[PDB]
């Protein structure tokens, strides 16, 4: 119960960077923000997944 | 010491008080990108 | 002694409320420029 | 040192002193 | 302000107020002072405090009386807190005994005319002999300062440097006194206390002392001062 | 339409008029001033010994106590009121309240008051005269050394009788003390404040010396230069462009001040934020922050203590700290 | 963004080029609350990743460590820890508040609107219109009451907060009666701040520090309530600027204020900073030292309230100026020290002599001990000890970083009050940029200035 | 008690008032300076 | 004045004490041509410390 | 050591971070 | 030193806040042209002034 | 005997502050 949370972690590490890299370049692009919803939505939706996921996760273990 | 399931995770947690610092440098990466207009 | 005291105690009160109260009349209004 | 001392310290505090006074009332009187 | 309602008061309440420079006056109880049991006690915490500061400085009409002067120092002139014991007998033939707690205070007093007093008001060492009305004695009386005490030329008795460096030809003949020499001979003062006031049924005692002692004698530069402290005095029996 | 007596005395005290403006910062700046002067005139005269150690020595400071005029200084508090507030009202005699060192705190405070007033006023001068109103800001530099050194480090030790003696020989312990407490010297802010002065020294011989180098020909040599100069006139008395030439020539060409607003902006910024620096020096040195420590950092490979340059500096703040306030430390540790 | 020509700012002034745009400035607020919690969530987990339990935390070098078990969260009878999981949450916590933080303010920054009045009525505002400043004012104040009363619960019914004067060395205490007179909670207030009184830094008590916060939060909260629904009055009108950069000012010098008021705090406050958490204060290491060598001599045989020093003064007991029996030495400057460890052996005269004989605790006596060991006295290096001192121990007080740090912030934003009060009533007068070359006002009046 | 002293060094004295008499005169003073400024009103 | 009245202390004769203070904690280690191996009994110090 | 190997990569990929952001808006278009 | 440290930073300070307008722009840096004949910085306010 | 030496020359060195702040050469302005 411990291994499955350090790579939800690791997984939560991997999407705040893809977050902090990729928000601004979405953000910043012209033109960019229209067509990348559906990815950044994803991206953040995960994000906020994989919190939630860590915190319940901690309990068990 | 960190939580046990948190222990292999101190290395990144060591390099996070650096950030504010590399964000204003960010801002002036920014404005040289912008040549200082 | 304290009549030392309380006169002191009533000059910085009156440079004091002088300093208040001259500040509360109208400042921006003594400006020499425009506006 | 208790009073040479004190005629170098007059000596010093007036002759240049009056000096300058010299130059400057010179000056002043011509307009 | 006696015992009862001092020691009912909490340290925030005598801060800053100067009831801590106070000894306890009793208010109950006769003067008969006579009245009080005969036989042995061994008082505790024995009260000090002085009332007057006088120095014997004239030497015209006044034939050598004792004058006036200013404290120079705040309120660090009260003693508190002595032990001892005192022998009492039927006809009123009394002994008394300090030893051992805050027994000195070292105080400055400013003579008219811009002149500093330094002394160290004991009362240490005191053998009092007499009677209830009256009894008095000498007590010891230390230096002042100690002999690692520096000089504005380093010097000093214990610790110092035994003469004047700063300049080196005049270290001798005139100035034995200042810097070849340093004296730390204690003297001798007189005490004279009376009682008045006394309370048997909690073993208070009360009543004025008149202490007659020398001032600070330095490394003996200048001949030292007489010094009168007239004020009240406090003690608890057994 | 300014008949009360309110609106007069408004329009004089705000009255640009007078020889020296006063303000509504000058009503406090004036009479705690001249009450600071007063009494340091006054205590610097005839001002009796001051127990400055709390140990009952005291030290006279005063002239007619026999001080000259470099070793005449008001004596610091006592050290038995420390941070206490001794007004003359709060002691029971005049001698007492001279002998524990009550006129340093009122020309302290006085002064303190007085120079923040100062500022103030510099402020509302320049907004009276429509002028840009930085001026202050440039004074802060100093108010915030005499703050430092007269307030901040006496609240940081605890004690009044910790700060800078108002005096020349007193200035000069305060200094020798400070380093064996701090080790001054090996701090990074005092340095910057040192670089400060000096480039300030410098910049000011710099300028100076490139606008008085570049002056119009318009007199003879019979005549001071200064008769070239009429004041109120609008026309440029110097070569900006030859002096920037000559600068950019001298020291580099693309690392020059082209631009006089420039030139002067860096003028008037260097050595204040340099005194800025070392007052908050001052200031982190009176929580006991202290410069660089560097005893016995050198060490060979038997571990073997190579003495450097810093141990040389510690051996002077050893010599400090044994010798200064020599009967007022009954302990070792000197944590006071 | 904008350029030089566009707004006549410069980049090195490129905030102020924000200065009129709602949206932008609402951005860059809320990704510098970002920072700010980014920073508090990044600084917790790091000292948590080196924090080490059998070392006091004044010696490891935390400062936000303490401010947590300071409200008694993982600690328990004196002082010592017992869980780091609570910080380990808070600092996980303030990290994910701080990445939704700085999301809303980089979007605001990037792709939010510029300008929030015509299309947010609610959020947009002008710098003139008073009513709407007053009424984002209040709605500040709302939310400082309820911080302020949500401190207020957390020491009553939430666990209590840490007593450093708790009997025995200190225990986490549920906060009972709080003091909620008006007398004794603005007493602080009007007190003098020199030495004796201190002002507001002389609080002893939580039983105190609680009452003065349930008036704080309720001040707040009633102050909000008013200037929601109030406007501000024509003598202020009159007396005030209404520019963005004259509030700016304003919060400046306010903020100023509560940096040099909480650098005296972290020196000289040992209740609301404790020592077991934040090491001992400058007067509570001297008091500590001296009264430790006086019980060392008292151990080795000799005479407390006699045996004089070398001043004839007294080695280790005397009298202060008012009359209270005071540790000797140098000391004698922090005799007001007030401790947890010197109260039980303090009567009504000060020290008193019977129960420094004999009511003495080994608890206070190593209490003692390890504070004037650890002193607030180190290198920027953090090298322990004065300037004079071996490159042998590795100590700086937090209470003194945090002091020093602190009077340094506020002494620059003391400064940034000043450029900004002057500049912001220069934009208003009209000079701001310079003289008008052609409405010279000192030519307007007379010579001989 | 060989002189007479104030004593009023700490305690918390309110604006460091031990009598009524300063207090009343803080008041007094501050009263008269408002009381001068609010008659002289509605100018420029 | 002061060698005659060891009552008078300035500013002054603290730098004085303060200058010798140097000298001697400062001669031993900073002129190594000296030799200066000089005793700890006769080095100035003040009260403790 | 494996931590000092961990530390100095998330070192390097927070501190490359801001100039990779800004290098991909300076090359994709524009607006920054 | 210290006295000129003083006249440096009261030199600075008071040119750059005595500065003329030649504006339309809140930068003053780039309200100065070197090729000129005229003060930018208001000598008689200056002298009024200190 | 030093010491009226040192106030005269103090009470000098403040008159001739006084002396230049309040009795200066008016700026001519022309
Ligand atoms: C009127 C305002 C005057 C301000 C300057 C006067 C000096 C004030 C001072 O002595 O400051 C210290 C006081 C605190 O005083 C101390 O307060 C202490 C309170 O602790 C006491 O109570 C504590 C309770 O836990 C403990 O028990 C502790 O042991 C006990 O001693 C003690 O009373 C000390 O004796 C006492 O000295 O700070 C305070 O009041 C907080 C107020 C903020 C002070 C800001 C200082 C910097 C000021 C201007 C800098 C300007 C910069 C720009 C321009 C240049
Ligand atoms: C929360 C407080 C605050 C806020 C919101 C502002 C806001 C603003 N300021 Mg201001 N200022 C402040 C405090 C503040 N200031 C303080 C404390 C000072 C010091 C006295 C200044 C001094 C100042 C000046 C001189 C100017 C401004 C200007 C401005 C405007 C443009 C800012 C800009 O884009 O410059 C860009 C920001 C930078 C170039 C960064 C500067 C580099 C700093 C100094 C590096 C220091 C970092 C260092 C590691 C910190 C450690 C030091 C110490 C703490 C140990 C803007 C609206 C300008 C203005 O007036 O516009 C109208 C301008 O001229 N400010
Ligand atoms: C507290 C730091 C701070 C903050 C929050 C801001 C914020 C802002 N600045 Mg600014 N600035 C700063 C410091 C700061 N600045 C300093 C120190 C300087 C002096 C060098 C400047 C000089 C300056 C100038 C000259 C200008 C601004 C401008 C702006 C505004 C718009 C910038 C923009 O959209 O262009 C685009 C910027 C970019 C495309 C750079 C992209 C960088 C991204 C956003 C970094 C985000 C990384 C982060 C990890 C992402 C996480 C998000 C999420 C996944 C959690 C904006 C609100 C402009 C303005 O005034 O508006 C009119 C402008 O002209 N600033
Ligand atoms: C930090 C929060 C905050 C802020 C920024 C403001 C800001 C403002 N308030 Mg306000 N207020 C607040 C909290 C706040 N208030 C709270 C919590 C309350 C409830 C008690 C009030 C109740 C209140 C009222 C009733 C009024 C204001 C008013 C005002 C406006 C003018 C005030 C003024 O002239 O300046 C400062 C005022 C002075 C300098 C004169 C007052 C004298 C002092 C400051 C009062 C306290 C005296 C006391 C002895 C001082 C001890 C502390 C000191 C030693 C440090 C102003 C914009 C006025 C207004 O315009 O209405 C909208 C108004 O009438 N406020
Ligand atoms: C500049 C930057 C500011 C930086 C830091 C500011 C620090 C602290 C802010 C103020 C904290 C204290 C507030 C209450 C003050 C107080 O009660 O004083 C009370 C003290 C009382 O002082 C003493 O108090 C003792 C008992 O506590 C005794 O009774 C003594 O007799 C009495 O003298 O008075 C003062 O010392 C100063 C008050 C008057 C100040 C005059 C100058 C005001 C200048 C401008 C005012 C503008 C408006
Ligand atoms: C715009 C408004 C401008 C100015 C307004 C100023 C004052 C408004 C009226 C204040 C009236 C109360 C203060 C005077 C008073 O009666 O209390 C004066 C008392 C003085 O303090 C008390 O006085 C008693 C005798 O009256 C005792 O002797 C003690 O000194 C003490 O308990 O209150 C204070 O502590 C002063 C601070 C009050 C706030
Ligand atoms: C050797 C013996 C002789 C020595 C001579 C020493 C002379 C010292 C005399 C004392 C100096 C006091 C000056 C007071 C002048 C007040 C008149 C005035 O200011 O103009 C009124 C003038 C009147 O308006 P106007 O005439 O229309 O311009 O303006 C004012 O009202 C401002 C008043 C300022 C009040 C502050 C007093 C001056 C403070 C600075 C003095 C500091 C004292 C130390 C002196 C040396 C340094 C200068
Ligand atoms: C130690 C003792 C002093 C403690 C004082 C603490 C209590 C007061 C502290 C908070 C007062 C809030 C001030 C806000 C108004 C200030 C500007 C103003 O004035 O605003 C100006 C405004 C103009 O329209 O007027 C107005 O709004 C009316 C506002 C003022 C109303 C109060 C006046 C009180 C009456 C006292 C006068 C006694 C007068 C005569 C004394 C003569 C003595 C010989
Ligand atoms: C009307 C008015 C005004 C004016 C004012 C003036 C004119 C000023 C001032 C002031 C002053 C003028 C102050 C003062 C003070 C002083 C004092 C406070 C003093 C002192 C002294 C002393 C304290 C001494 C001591 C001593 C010593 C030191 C030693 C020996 C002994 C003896 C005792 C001598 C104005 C315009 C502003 C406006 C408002 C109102
Ligand atoms: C929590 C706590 C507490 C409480 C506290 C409190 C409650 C506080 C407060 C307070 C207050 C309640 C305050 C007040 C204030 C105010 C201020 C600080 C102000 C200001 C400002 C100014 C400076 C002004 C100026 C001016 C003038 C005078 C003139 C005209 C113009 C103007 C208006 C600008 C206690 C300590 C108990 C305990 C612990 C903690
Ligand atoms: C706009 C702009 C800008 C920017 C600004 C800012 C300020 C930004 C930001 C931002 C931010 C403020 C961010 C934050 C963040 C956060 C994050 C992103 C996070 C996270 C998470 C995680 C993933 C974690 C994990 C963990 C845990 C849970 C615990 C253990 C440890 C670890 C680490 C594993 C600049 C200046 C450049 C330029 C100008 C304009
Ligand atoms: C991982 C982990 C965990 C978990 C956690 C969780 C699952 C949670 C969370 C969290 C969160 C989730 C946080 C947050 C954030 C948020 C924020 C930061 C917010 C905000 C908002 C605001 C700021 C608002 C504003 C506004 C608006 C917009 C409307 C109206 C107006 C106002 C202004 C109010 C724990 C610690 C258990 C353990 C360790 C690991
Ligand atoms: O008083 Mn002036 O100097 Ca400040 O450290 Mn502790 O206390 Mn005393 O010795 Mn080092
Ligand atoms: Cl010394
Ligand atoms: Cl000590
Ligand atoms: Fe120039």
């Amino acid at each position: 119960m411990t291994s499955i949370l350090q790579i939800a972690l690791l997984g939560l590490v991997l999407v705040s960077f893809a977050l902090v890299v990729g928000v601004p370049v979405v953000f910043a692009s012209p033109n960019g923000w229209t067509e990348n919803k559906g990815v950044v939505f994803s991206g953040l939706s995960v994000w906020f997944l994989l919190v939630f996921a860590v915190g319940v996760f901690n309990s068990f273990a | 010491k960190l939580p046990e399931a948190y222990a292999p995770f101190s290395p990144i947690v060591d390099v996070l008080p650096i950030i504010p610092v590399l964000f204003i440098l960010l801002a002036f990466v920014w404005q040289a990108s912008v040549s200082f207009r | 002694m304290l009549t030392l005291k309380i006169f002191v105690y009533t000059v910085v009160t009156f440079f004091v409320g002088l300093f208040i109260f001259g500040f509360l009349s109208n400042d921006p209004s003594r400006n020499p420029g425009k506006g | 040192v208790n009073i040479l001392g004190l005629t170098a310290t007059a000596l010093f505090i007036i002759i240049p002193t009056s000096f300058l006074l010299i130059l400057y009332v010179k000056t002043a009187a011509s307009e | 302000l006696t015992y009862d309602e001092l020691q009912g008061l909490t340290y925030l309440q005598v801060k800053g107020t100067g009831i801590a420079n106070t000894c306890p006056v009793v208010e109950q109880g006769t003067s008969n002072v006579r009245e009080l049991k005969p036989g042995d006690y061994k008082l505790e915490k024995f009260c000090m405090e002085p009332t007057s500061f006088t120095v014997k400085e004239v030497v015209d009409k006044g034939r050598e009386e004792f004058v006036k002067t200013k404290l120079l120092t705040r309120l660090t002139i009260s003693q508190f807190g002595m032990n001892g014991s005192m022998k009492i007998n039927n006809d009123g033939s009394v002994e008394f005994r300090e030893d051992e707690g805050l027994d000195y205070a070292a105080t400055t007093v400013k003579l008219p005319g811009g002149e500093y007093v330094p002394f160290l008001f004991t009362i240490k060492e005191f053998d009092g002999k007499g009677t209830l009305d009256s009894f008095s004695g000498d007590f010891l009386v230390p230096s002042y300062r100690g002999s690692t005490f520096l000089d504005p030329k380093g010097r000093g008795g214990a610790t110092g440097y035994d003469n004047a460096i700063a300049l080196p030809a005049k270290a001798d003949a005139d100035e034995i006194q200042r810097l070849n020499n340093k004296s730390y001979t204690p003297g001798k003062g007189s005490a004279v206390f009376s009682v008045a006031k006394v309370d048997t049924e909690t073993g208070e005692i009360a009543g004025v002392f008149e202490s007659i002692q020398p001032s600070d004698t330095e490394m003996g530069a200048h001949p030292a001062k007489d010094i009168k402290i007239t004020g009240l005095w406090y003690g608890q029996l057994t | 339409e300014n008949t009360s007596l309110w609106a007069r005395f408004c329009e004089w005290i705000t009255s640009t008029e007078n020889r020296l403006y006063i303000g509504w910062f000058g009503v406090i700046m004036i009479p705690t001033l001249l009450t600071a002067i007063s009494v340091y005139i006054i205590a610097f005269i005839a001002a009796p010994p001051v127990d400055i150690d709390g140990i009952r020595e005291p030290v006279s400071g005063s002239l007619l106590y026999g001080n000259n005029i470099i070793t005449g200084a008001v004596v610091p508090t006592s050290n038995a009121i420390g941070l206490h507030f001794y007004p003359i009202w709060e002691a029971a005699s005049l001698d007492e309240w001279l002998y524990n060192g009550g006129p340093y705190q009122l020309v302290v405070c006085h002064f303190f008051l007085g120079v923040c007033c100062y500022m103030g006023r510099e402020w509302e001068l320049s907004y009276r005269l429509g002028m840009r109103p930085w001026i202050a800001v440039a004074y802060s530099a100093p108010v915030a050394a005499a703050t430092a050194v007269f307030i901040i480090y006496p609240i940081g030790q605890g004690s009044f009788s910790d700060g800078m003696p108002l005096g020349i020989s007193g200035t000069f312990n305060f200094m020798i003390v400070f380093q064996a407490e701090h080790n001054i010297l090996m701090h990074p802010f005092h340095m910057f404040g040192v670089a400060g002065v000096f480039g300030g020294s410098l910049f000011s011989a710099m300028h100076g010396s490139l606008v008085t180098s570049s002056l119009i020909r318009e007199t003879t040599e019979n005549e001071s230069a200064n008769a070239g100069y009429k004041f109120g006139q609008e026309e440029e008395t110097y070569n900006i462009v030859a002096a920037h030439g000559y600068f950019g020539r001298l020291i580099f060409q693309y690392a020059s001040f082209n631009n006089s607003r420039s030139l002067h902006f860096f003028l008037a910024v260097w050595p204040v934020v340099c005194i800025w620096l070392t007052a908050l020096g001052i200031s982190t040195m009176a929580f006991n922050l202290n410069g660089f420590n560097f005893n016995q950092s050198v060490v060979d490979s038997n571990g073997r203590v190579l003495n450097t340059w810093a141990d040389i500096i510690n051996r002077a703040n050893l010599g400090m700290e044994v010798m200064h306030e020599r009967n007022a430390h009954n302990f070792p540790l000197d944590l006071a | 963004g904008r350029d030089q020509e566009t707004t006549g700012f410069a980049w090195w002034a490129g905030n102020a080029r924000l200065i009129n745009l709602s949206g932008k400035l609402l951005g860059a607020h809320v990704a510098h609350a970002g920072l700010i919690v980014f920073w508090a969530g990044a600084m917790n987990l790091f000292e948590v990743s080196h924090f080490v339990p059998e070392k006091p935390m004044y010696e490891q070098g935390l400062i936000l460590l303490p401010h947590i078990a300071t409200l008694g969260y993982g600690v328990g009878p004196g002082g010592e820890v017992l869980d780091t999981f609570p910080y380990f949450v808070s600092g996980v916590l303030h990290l994910i508040s701080s990445a939704v933080l700085g999301f809303g303010g980089v979007y605001h920054s990037l792709i939010g609107p510029e300008t929030l009045e015509e299309s947010y009525p609610f959020f947009g505002y002008v710098w003139k219109d008073k009513n709407k400043m007053t009424n984002i004012l209040g709605y500040h104040l709302i939310i400082l009451g309820c911080g302020a009363w949500l401190l207020v619960l957390k020491a009553l019914y939430f666990g209590g907060v840490y007593d450093t004067w708790a009997p025995g060395g200190g225990d986490v205490r549920i906060i009972s009666n709080p003091t909620t007179n008006a007398a004794i909670i603005f007493g602080y207030i009007v007190k003098s701040p020199f030495g004796g009184d201190g002002w507001i830094v002389s609080v002893d008590n939580l039983e105190d520090i609680i009452g003065g916060h349930i008036w704080i939060g309720t001040l707040c909260i009633l102050g909000g309530i008013w200037h929601i629904y109030t406007t501000p009055w024509p003598w202020a009108r009159r007396a005030f600027v209404w520019s963005g950069e004259a509030y700016l000012s304003y919060s400046l010098a306010a903020v100023s204020l509560m940096g040099f008021t909480a650098c005296c705090f972290a020196w000289f406050n040992n209740t609301a900073y404790p020592s077991e958490f934040y090491g001992p204060t400058g007067p509570e290491a001297s008091q500590a030292q001296a009264f430790t060598f006086l019980v060392r001599d008292q151990r080795l045989g000799a005479n407390v309230a006699s045996a004089q020093g070398p001043t004839g003064l007294g080695k280790y007991l005397m009298r202060s100026p008012t009359g209270e029996i005071i540790f000797g030495g140098e000391t004698m400057r922090f005799w007001d020290f007030r401790g947890p460890w010197v109260e039980p052996l303090r009567g009504p005269s000060g020290l008193d002599l019977v129960k420094l004989k004999n009511d003495i605790q080994p608890w206070q006596e190593r209490r003692a001990a390890e504070y004037m060991t650890h002193a607030p006295l180190g290198s920027l290096n953090s090298v322990g000890g004065v300037a004079t001192e071996i490159n042998a121990v590795n100590f700086v007080s937090p209470r003194s970083w945090l002091a020093t740090s602190h009077f340094c912030l506020g002494f620059f934003f003391f400064v940034g009050h000043l450029w900004h009060a002057g500049r912001a009533r220069a934009a208003a007068a009209g000079f701001e940029k310079g003289i008008d070359r052609v409405d010279e006002p000192v030519l307007s009046m007379r010579p001989l200035d | 008690l060989v002189d007479d002293r104030m004593n009023g060094d700490g305690t918390g004295l309110p604006f460091g008032v031990n009598d009524g008499i300063l207090g009343w005169v803080i008041a007094g003073t501050l009263g008269t300076i408002w009381a001068i400024y609010f008659v002289s009103q509605k100018d420029l | 004045r002061a060698a005659e009245d060891p009552e008078f202390e300035t500013f002054y004769t603290k730098n004085i004490l303060l200058n010798e203070g140097i000298r001697a904690w400062m001669a031993a280690q900073d002129q190594p041509h000296e030799k200066l191996t000089l005793p700890e009994e006769v080095l100035p110090r003040g009260n403790a410390l | 050591s494996l931590t000092l190997i961990l530390q100095l990569v998330a070192l390097f990929a927070v501190v490359a971070a801001g100039p990779l952001v800004v290098v991909l808006l300076s090359v994709r278009g524009g607006n920054l | 030193v210290l006295g000129a440290a003083l006249l440096c930073a009261i030199h600075g300070a008071t040119v750059e806040n005595t500065l003329f307008e030649d504006g339309d722009g809140a930068n003053t840096f780039r309200a100065f042209n070197p090729t000129q004949a005229e003060e930018t910085y208001s000598m008689v306010t200056a002298n009024r002034f200190w | 005997m030093e010491a009226l030496v040192y106030t005269f020359l103090l009470i000098g060195t403040l008159g001739i502050i006084f002396f230049s702040i309040f009795f200066r050469e008016p700026p001519r302005i022309a």
